[PDB]
């Protein structure tokens, strides 16, 4: 992969 | 060009703590040292953010390698496919970039994907940038090099020019 949490 | 995160995070802090938490069995630990410190300052040069090194505990950004559900909700899934995957700044997972042991990594001596890049691109992500529109960009969504003129852009649109 830029993941959001 | 350059993208960000919705509602642009990013680290408010002075100084944000890094610790290498895992490492691949393809390289020496010293040389994933190495490439991370230089990954970091590519970014760092660029802007008023200072980064430090820690050996234990829980710090804001978690760096290492892992097989397959490592504790967050996006487990790797062997050989191909994903190969890495990072978080915007942020509390708790915010931050952390993980990257998949099924793959085969190098300092650029070997055959494998190039680590240093690979860190940069996903460094990128833990200090709040998203993907770019722009094929030069370190920050394009595919896979010796330099941060573009758009990466530059980027970061220094979110957290300003260290000069
Ligand atoms: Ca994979
Ligand atoms: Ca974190
Ligand atoms: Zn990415
Ligand atoms: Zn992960």
């Amino acid at each position: 992969x830029g993941l959001v949490x | 060009g350059y993208s960000l995160f919705p509602n642009s995070p990013k680290w408010t802090s002075k100084v944000v703590t890094y610790r290498i938490v895992s490492y691949t069995r393809d390289l020496p630990h010293i040389t994933v040292d190495r490439l991370v410190s230089k990954a970091l300052n590519m970014w760092g040069k660029e802007i008023p953010l200072h980064f430090r090194k820690v050996v234990w505990g829980t710090a804001d950004i978690m760096i290492g390698f892992a097989r397959g559900a490592h504790g967050d909700s996006y487990p790797f899934d062997g050989p191909g496919n994903t190969l890495a995957h990072a978080f915007a700044p942020g509390t708790g997972l915010g931050g952390d970039a993980h990257f998949d042991e099924d793959e085969r990594w190098t300092d650029g001596s070997s055959l494998g994907i190039n680590f240093l890049y690979a860190a940069t691109h996903q460094l990128g992500h833990s200090l709040g940038m998203g993907h770019s529109s722009d094929p030069n960009a370190v920050m394009y969504p595919t896979y010796n090099f330099k941060l573009s003129q758009d990466d530059i852009k980027g970061i220094q649109k979110l957290y300003g020019k260290r000069s």
